């Protein structure tokens, strides 16, 4: 234990480069560089560093210490939007003896990350540290994998619809898109297992979309009966039970009988060999998981990931690993004038906004309250107010008044929308499409 | 003879050819197989703890009889990748060596 | 009773015309015809007539007989659409001696109104009975009252916009009708205590209404610092706690306190003798309401009602009086192509209706139960199934989605719509307007 | 004496002098008293009489009574005016029963 | 009671419920007494107090009163709205001088 | 009893189904594997009735190779290009057993 201790006094007696340690855990293995402060990194802690980066609690607030990924008792940032955390022991060990105390006494206290001045003690900020932190989810394990194919592009006039097979497909936010980017539709087989959704898709579409029920029941034979398909995309929201619980999981849990499933139904549905027809698809995880998962994952698919948040296009912070084949789906996310980027656009008349991005949402309202003293997100009258639906599905990128059916309570809305996808950040991936499918 | 076993694994995915790796990161390796009839197929599987080397890709495992990647679906049977199901026959343990079979069933 | 019995005894015997007598109560001192049998018909039972032809229970069958507005036991007709009643001694007397036994083994049963043929042994229905019954409200009590004075037309270039007052607002449908119509408003002051519709009106019209509170704490001395006023329009709902409790209403108690403040506030805000400028008003009160009541709110405004049905240009059951002097509020009530006059054109995709005009909705939930059994006039699925909100607002005229706004309950929902005024009558009421202000 | 504990709801103005609550009684102003400009008071008093026709505001024409009163709450009737009223007494004499009614100052 | 042959000949309204004689003595209506429909008696009072602002038409208002009085033959007045009124008597005591005038039936 | 009749050219009739230059059937019956990497198969001689043939299409993936042939030192070449090393060929009861193992690549 006292390694870390000899290691921090040794710094400050000027025997050693603070670029020499590991800082997190006190070793002297190093092999990488802290994509935040300045400072080595060792081997084990960045498998730890990569799990728990993007993990918050049912509060909003984070779950885990920043430098270490650990902790047992914490301070926590006073700015809104920074809700990040440290712990006692780093605080100690690197800022200096006793600031801790001086932290918990000053009342609003601005963590290192946002305060303008870029060195306290030992601990230093990096200059272009969000740029650092976002190239620092790219260092998967395996690399030998090849390019994807090129299909070469078909001339406009033998274009023909597309037919489409969607796996857990919510509230068919897939369907929505294809129609806003203007492309015929000839097939969309779901499989769903949740009523509420099922009765918004079939109100909201016309009784376009064929329902077949559960997904541990398709066949082989049911695959070759339903015509060749052209598109397959799956993942999350995961209605049908097939992971057994939202929290018994932890963090390993669920996802490989999520993913079994989509492995089994694409290898059915891949073309044969001779055969040159275009085919694409798609899957989604979150970026909290273990990393076997996603070595695994990458590995059985044969690509790696490309993360993608929401929040650039968008009034909210949602981040996802998106493996699929695609055409250029690596290439920059940008917005359009047709975004609303701020909370202050998605609210009704009179109503006035604390934040610039919705935090957290989970089911039951308690979540949208915010703080440890449970106030809400919004001002209206001088009294504070949570967040109305209507104001949930522009944020979402929906169109209002989108899920209004059924008599569904006003709870089972919100749960609606929080499980389901991002329409801006879905319509980015399949621009590309129209070059190989007919339009309207 | 040998004491029975209870706690079956959930996984066994393929880590280079002919060795399955199970939800908590054991080894087990196909040792014997038995060809009845043309659709009856047998699998002997055993645990055992070896060094690992570099893991494979589907395409540089190469076609096999077996498959990629079982699991433990409900009420007590093993579906493969290929749609198909298999059975569990005993799960036993000897002399603190643990064995598994496996039985395909026919195509309904 | 025996008395019913011997006249009806001796116009069998072919002594006695049947126009000789009052068929209802068997009184020698006929006045009138029936409005829809053949025969005589006294004042009282005339009376009674004009009070309990319009009153129907919670399952939305009719109350008291059809023919003597009385009864202690009744059958129950069976065509939806027709829920009328016929009391045993009736049936019995004037149908003929054993007809009600009959009448009750039969299932289904049509009963004398919807049969194709005209005679059952004395009871027989008269063919313009509709038309008939329509005049029936034009027997006004006592005096008649002069013509009111006409408003020479404005010249379109001296035309300014319109300054309105309302009393027990609601949800704001008199705005609502105005920008439809095309009309600039200047003011529109409103007076209302209950949250809700405070909610959806400031949120719909983007705070373009005034609240001024509930109206026994308004004086003299404010309707003349807000300026004069050129429309002030009133009635029902009761949002005001003058009422609160419908236990003490009855039928002559409950409605006789809001025409004191409607009458006290109109005398304050009149335009005094030698200000010849346009000046309009309107009161609105339900048909089933004490003839003593009526005469004296007709001798204090010193006009007659005239009685609009929302059935010929909406798909629900809604009469109502109304007062006034409007220009030409007398004169026929037609439709256009933008109305739904049948329940099937209401409903969302996949559903199929069982009536063809909603029978009777009001503030009471089981009021969307109609017909006998409490049916739910809805068929989805080869299953029961009550209204959606999104469509009682295509019922009453209201734009699609009005009412969503701030987190109702559903009840509430329903209650608000419950309560409010028909939007095409209102239309078909103000569309004159406009040859007297500005227009957009 | 013997007091009432009960009040009428309403006072309609049926014809000049005659008044009629909620439940058709007739009452009708016998004698007023005039201290001062801003102070009139009124005897009512409950006759069963022979009532003719009914009249229209007009007809009844101008008088300082006002054309119809109501109870508001705390035993105050409030005219058609906007003023407001007091209830003084409200007794029966051999049954004979007596009404009295105060102004107050704006 | 002394019995009084004093009899004013015109008075007018200078404020509501106050009246003014042609020697700008005031005089004030104290009680209104309705026996029949056409039995509309009214007590005059003889004062001495301090006379307010004048009152239009329009300030008195609406009154069972008339605005003016003036005298008749045979002991009675005729008031603004051709109304005829019965002097029934004027009397003086202790100093105070009470006069009752009385609605005529009309013809 | 030894035999030395080793078999010239064998073909895949029908996947788990071979026939020899003498069109009599071989049924390999069992795949034994020695630590990870050696594969050794045994084969059975029978007469049994003979099936549809079966494309190498429809006979899919698997371990054996698809066509055997005789090669000196006792070995046989497989479909693949690998040699395969016998291990002994006894008669048994009339029945007819032979034993073939995978030399590793050199
Ligand atoms: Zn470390
Ligand atoms: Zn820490
Ligand atoms: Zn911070
Ligand atoms: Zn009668
Ligand atoms: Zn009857
Ligand atoms: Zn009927």
């Amino acid at each position: 234990e006292r390694t870390r201790e000899r290691l921090v006094y040794e710094v400050r007696q000027k025997c050693r480069n603070i670029e020499d340690i590991c800082i997190s855990c006190g070793s002297l293995n190093v092999t990488l560089e802290h994509p935040l402060f300045v400072g080595g990194m060792c081997q084990n802690c960045k498998n730890c560093f990569l799990e728990c980066a993007y993990q918050y609690d049912d509060d909003g607030y984070q779950s885990y210490c920043t430098i270490c990924c650990g902790g047992r008792e914490v301070l926590m940032c006073g700015n809104n939007n920074c809700c990040r955390c440290f712990c006692v022991e780093c605080v100690d060990l690197l800022v200096g003896p006793g600031a801790a105390q001086a932290a918990i006494k000053e009342d609003p206290w601005n963590c290192y990350m946002c305060g303008h001045k870029g060195t306290y003690g030992l601990l230093r900020r990096r200059e272009d540290w969000p740029s650092r932190l976002q190239m620092f989810f790219a260092n998967n394990h395996d690399q030998e994998f090849d390019p994807p194919k090129v299909y070469p592009p078909v001339p406009a006039e033998k274009r023909k619809p597309i037919r489409v097979l969607s796996l857990f497909d919510g509230i068919a936010t897939g369907l929505l898109v294809l129609k806003d980017l203007g492309i015929q539709v000839d097939r969309y087989i779901a499989s769903e297992v949740c009523e509420d959704s099922i009765t918004v898709g079939m109100v909201r579409h016309q009784g376009k979309i064929m329902y077949v029920g559960d997904v541990r029941s398709v066949t082989q034979k049911h695959i070759q009966e339903w015509g060749p398909f052209d598109l397959v995309i799956g993942g999350s929201p995961c209605n049908d039970l097939s992971i057994v619980n939202p929290a018994r999981k932890g963090l390993y849990e669920g996802t490989g009988r999520l993913f079994f499933e989509f492995y089994r139904l694409l290898h059915d549905a891949r073309p044969k060999e001779g055969d040159d027809r275009p085919f694409f698809w798609l899957f989604e995880n979150v970026v909290a998981m273990g990393v076997s998962d996603k070595r695994d994952i990458s590995r059985f698919l044969e690509s790696n990931p490309v993360m993608i948040d929401a929040k650039e296009v968008s009034a909210a912070h949602r981040a996802r690993y998106f493996w699929g084949n695609l055409p250029g789906m690596n290439r920059p996310l940008a917005s359009t004038v047709n975004d609303k980027l701020e909370l202050q656009e998605c609210l009704e008349h009179g109503r006035i906004a604390k934040f610039s991005k919705v935090r957290t949402i989970t089911t039951r309202s308690n979540s949208i309250k915010q703080g440890k003293d449970q106030h809400f997100p919004v001002f209206m009258n001088e009294k504070e107010d949570i967040l109305w639906c209507t104001e949930m599905e522009r944020v979402f990128g929906f169109p209002v008044h989108y899920t209004d059916v059924s008599n569904m309570s006003r709870l089972a809305r919100q749960r609606l929308l929080g499980r389901s996808w991002s329409v801006p950040v879905i319509r980015h991936l399949f621009a590309p499409l129209k070059e190989y499918f007919a339009c309207v | 003879l040998g004491e029975a076993v209870t706690d079956h694994p959930d996984r066994l995915w393929a880590w280079e050819k002919f060795v399955y790796l199970d939800e908590k990161q054991h080894a087990w390796l196909p040792l014997t197989i038995e060809i009845k009839d043309r659709l009856q197929l047998r699998v002997l599987l055993r645990r055992e703890d070896v060094v690992l080397g570099r893991p494979m890709t589907p395409t540089q495992i190469g076609p096999s009889l077996l498959p990629i990647m079982w699991q433990l679906y409900p009420d007590g049977r093993y579906r493969s990748s290929d749609s198909s199901f298999w059975r569990l026959v005993y799960h036993i343990k000897i002399d603190g060596v643990e064995d598994m079979l496996l039985e395909l069933l026919p195509d309904d």
